[PDB]
RNA sequence: AAAGACCAGGC
DNA sequence: CTCAAGTACTTACGCCTGGTCATT
């Protein structure tokens, strides 16, 4: 019987006790939510895990994906404003930075 | 090149489309005086829309052809897609 | 830009500490990046 | 056995959609085009 | 704690 | 001097979770 409205299944339900196991995979060690955290030492980019509040990896394919989309400054957020940006003064005579 | 012998497609491409409302949107959100008139909308974005379907976006396209010549294509002048 | 020359290493040139960071031991003491230890290396046999 | 009226509005259509169906300058062919050949391929047997 | 390695596991 | 027939480099999915361990 249907428990909303009461009435009868028009087809008639394969019903048993079946042995049923709890995994350890479980939503509340998994999810994870980002939004400026810690970075790291050498490339300033968000940290590596779930543990460390890391970023997650806007990884190549993610890329490729993207350009297919010709989505120019949406990877240019991904890949250079969501992610580390910088600032340098290179010189005009000489491309090194000054 | 010059307003005469434009040859691209008076069709604006997508992309031009998705930058174009981006960008109005953007000065909008940052008190730019809006073109269309709006009916109690806070949303820049809506309001990028509207003036979009109104041709007032003041915002001209420039082309760049692959021989390193441009032209100058205003929102108005493209006909929208949608 | 590029001389025959300049192809032999006669300056060896050194990276900022960005390049090889120097991670803090909690204040006591100082770790080095394995390019610091290289260095260090290049410059005692440079010395010697 | 169509009308006047109605061949006008096909012809009218038919401008359009094909006019709608030409590839937009800009478009990223070469990334597509890629993803679009290795996308089968994941679905396609490493046995003969 | 830092990056390094290894291991196990999810899709 | 100059052609085919042997010896060196260079690379093999995408993330994601964690636990342990030796150096520092
Ligand atoms: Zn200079």
């Amino acid at each position: 019987y249907n428990g909303f409205t009461g009435r009868k299944i028009t087809s008639q339900i394969f019903i048993g006790p079946t042995y049923y196991q709890r995994l350890k995979h479980m939503v509340d060690d998994k999810i994870h939510s980002r939004a400026r955290g810690p970075i790291q030492i050498l490339n300033r980019q968000p940290m590596e895990g779930r543990s460390r509040d890391g970023g997650l990896r806007f990884g190549e394919m993610e890329r490729d994906c993207q350009i297919a989309h010709g989505a120019a400054q949406f990877l240019r957020e991904r890949l250079f404003e969501a992610s580390d940006p910088y600032q340098v003064h290179v010189c005009n005579l000489c491309g090194i930075m000054a | 090149q010059a307003n005469q012998k434009r040859i691209t497609t008076p069709y604006m491409t997508k992309y031009e489309r998705a930058r174009v409302l981006g960008t109005r949107a953007l000065q909008i959100a940052m008190c730019a005086p809006v073109m269309v008139e709006l009916e109690g909308e806070t949303d820049p974005l809506l309001i990028a829309m509207k003036e979009l379907k109104a041709r007032k976006i003041p915002i001209i396209i420039r082309r760049y052809l692959p021989d390193g010549s441009y032209e100058d294509w205003g929102v108005d002048e493209l006909i929208i897609t949608d | 830009y590029a001389r025959p020359e300049w192809m032999i290493v006669t300056v060896l040139p050194v990276p900022p500490l960005s390049v090889r960071p120097a991670v803090v031991m909690q204040g006591s003491a100082r770790n080095q990046d394995d390019l610091t230890h290289k260095l260090a290396d290049i410059v005692k046999i440079n010395n010697q | 056995r169509l009308s006047g009226e109605a061949f006008d509005w096909l012809l009218g259509e038919i401008e359009s959609k094909f006019n709608q169906a030409i590839a937009h300058p800009g478009e990223m062919v070469g990334a597509l085009a890629a993803q679009s050949l290795g996308e089968p391929a994941t679905q396609m047997t490493l046995n003969t």
